[PDB]
């Protein structure tokens, strides 16, 4: 359908960022389940519709493109000029229709927090996010960023402000506020517990029996305290904007 | 779409507590599992015990210690009780827990309710009016979700006496913390005996704080994925009036999806 989903660090606003995430959400939804949007069933698509690109500009000249797998919203490759780099665990068909007229290269780690964090000797809680850290990522990568420590470090930023923002209304509100207040922020325990439990939340919702997840989801609030969820009527459930497809509930 | 795949398993049968009115649990009175014993609203005990644990079977029955949660009758007012599954009229043992927190006996179309504010009051089946006292939520942990709530122009809901309007989000303010209960109410952490309520059921109705004692429809709220705080009974949502925080008013209004109607729980 449409892949030139673009956001420009230039003269951005909370409103322009929200328009970015809205477009990005409209692209990846392939259904509703218990009224919440769910990404497409991976069996339903052909490799050619499996990837999209988000163009992140700092200027009409400097900017990068990120390859996203609509099947799970992950970042699998990034492109700068006629050079694309593919994460170590991007699917096999990646390079087939991602950054085709470019010298494609493989990176030696995947976009899994864990591997990215292993590389950037920092953790998500240490890496600040905001328009300033985004602008630097675009510049580092464009510039011919070659360092693995810092490539891994700027992917964390990119993944959270883009892929993690698309999935949860909470994370986009946060990203939107740091923009509106020109203030960088380090992800709190809620943000991280949300990022960590995406799959678990998605499953519980789709597998729920009588307004009930077969298995409880333990989140954490900002004060860093247990918020256990195990029902569709629990209000925390509403911060979910996009679920990972896991199974079609029997009718 | 094409050769579609996976279907979710129907073998799941969780046993969890069911919290409801004022945070109380569905309780088999005195672990009395004799046929006809009354089911009540009791305090959710500090430990997970059998008379407070219910298995959500795949045949639509709700069991505790094997016995089934069964109505007495199919008329508004008939009490619910514990009873051997195969001996009671099949249809009186079937229950449906909706996404909005309503437990309905399909056959009677009547709904589980905690008509009494008193801890220990018997549960009955009543006509469905989407009242706070007919709202439940499953899961062993029945603890409220204490959170702040921001909305229009990134302002947070603040309790100022018995009124409520948008103000600067301030982590320090205890008047901006709300306890989202199992029954679907939005209580002020300063006095959990108060619930966000709509004065009337008409569009324009101002919502404010009133006692949760009566458990009316205007005191039960549902947080939708679209961002609205929806009123199941009146088909309406919370509205920051005329997208103007300065009017210090949050009213009841139909969903148009405008920015003055979207809210977020900040944990």
């Amino acid at each position: 359908e449409d892949r030139p989903i673009k956001f420009s660090t230039e003269g951005a606003t909370s409103q322009s960022y929200k328009q970015f995430i809205e477009a990005l959400r409209e692209r990846l939804r392939g259904g509703l389940i218990h009224d919440i949007p769910v990404l497409p069933d991976p069996t339903t698509l052909q490799e050619r519709n499996r990837y999209i690109t988000v163009e992140l500009s700092n200027s009409d000249t400097e900017s990068i493109e990120v390859g996203i797998d609509v099947t799970n919203a992950y970042v699998v490759a990034y492109r700068a000029g006629t050079q694309s780099y593919f994460l170590r665990d991007a699917p096999s068909s990646a390079s087939d229709y991602l950054f085709t007229g470019t010298d494609q290269h493989s990176l030696p780690f995947y976009g899994t927090y864990g591997d990215l964090e292993r590389w950037a000797h920092q953790s998500r809680q240490q890496i600040p996010l905001g328009l300033q850290a985004l602008t630097h990522g675009i510049s580092f990568f464009r510039s011919g960023g070659n360092d693995n420590e810092e490539k891994a470090r700027t992917l964390i930023v990119i993944i959270q402000m883009v892929a993690e923002a698309a999935r949860f209304r909470y994370i986009s509100n946060r990203v939107r506020v740091s923009i509106q207040t020109g203030t960088a922020f380090q992800p709190d325990a809620a943000m991280i517990s949300l990022e960590n439990n995406w799959d678990n939340l998605s499953r519980g919702v789709q597998e729920s029996v009588q307004d009930t997840f077969p298995n409880q989801v333990t989140l954490t609030n900002i004060r860093n305290e247990p918020v256990i969820v195990d029902s569709l009527s629990h209000p925390t459930v509403a911060v979910l904007a996009l679920m990972l497809f896991v199974c079609n509930p029997p009718n | 779409i094409v050769e579609k795949s996976k279907i979710c398993s129907s073998r799941y049968e969780p046993t969890v507590r069911i919290g409801g009115r004022d945070g109380m649990c569905v309780d088999v009175y005195d672990n009395g599992y004799h046929n006809g014993n009354r089911i009540i609203m009791w305090k959710c005990k500090d430990r997970l015990e059998e008379n407070q644990l219910w298995t959500l079977k795949s045949d639509k029955t709700i069991r505790s210690n094997g016995k089934c949660l069964t109505t007495y009758g199919y008329a508004p007012g008939s009490y619910v009780m514990i009873y051997d599954c195969t001996s009671a009229v099949a249809e009186a043992t079937y229950w449906e827990i909706w996404d909005n927190g309503t437990i309905i006996n399909p056959k009677s179309a009547l709904v589980l309710s905690a008509e009494s504010s008193s801890m220990g009051g018997t549960l009955t089946v009543q006509t469905n009016e989407y009242l706070m006292r007919q709202g439940w939520r499953t899961g062993n942990n029945t603890s409220p979700f204490v959170t702040s709530i921001s909305g229009y122009s990134d302002l947070c809901m603040q309790a100022q006496g018995s009124n409520v309007w948008m103000a600067d989000c301030d982590s320090n303010k205890k008047e901006q913390q709300w306890a989202l209960y199992t029954d679907g109410s939005i209580r002020s952490v300063q006095n959990t005996n108060n619930c966000l309520t709509s004065k009337d059921h008409k569009q324009g109705s101002t919502i404010l704080l009133m006692g949760c004692s009566n458990g009316w429809a205007s005191q039960r709220w549902v947080f939708k994925n679209d961002g609205s705080i929806y009123s199941l009974y009146d088909d309406m949502v919370m509205d920051v009036k005329g997208s103007d925080p300065s009017l210090k008013q949050i009213i009841l209004w139909p969903y148009t999806g405008k920015p003055n109607q979207i809210w977020l729980t900040l944990f």
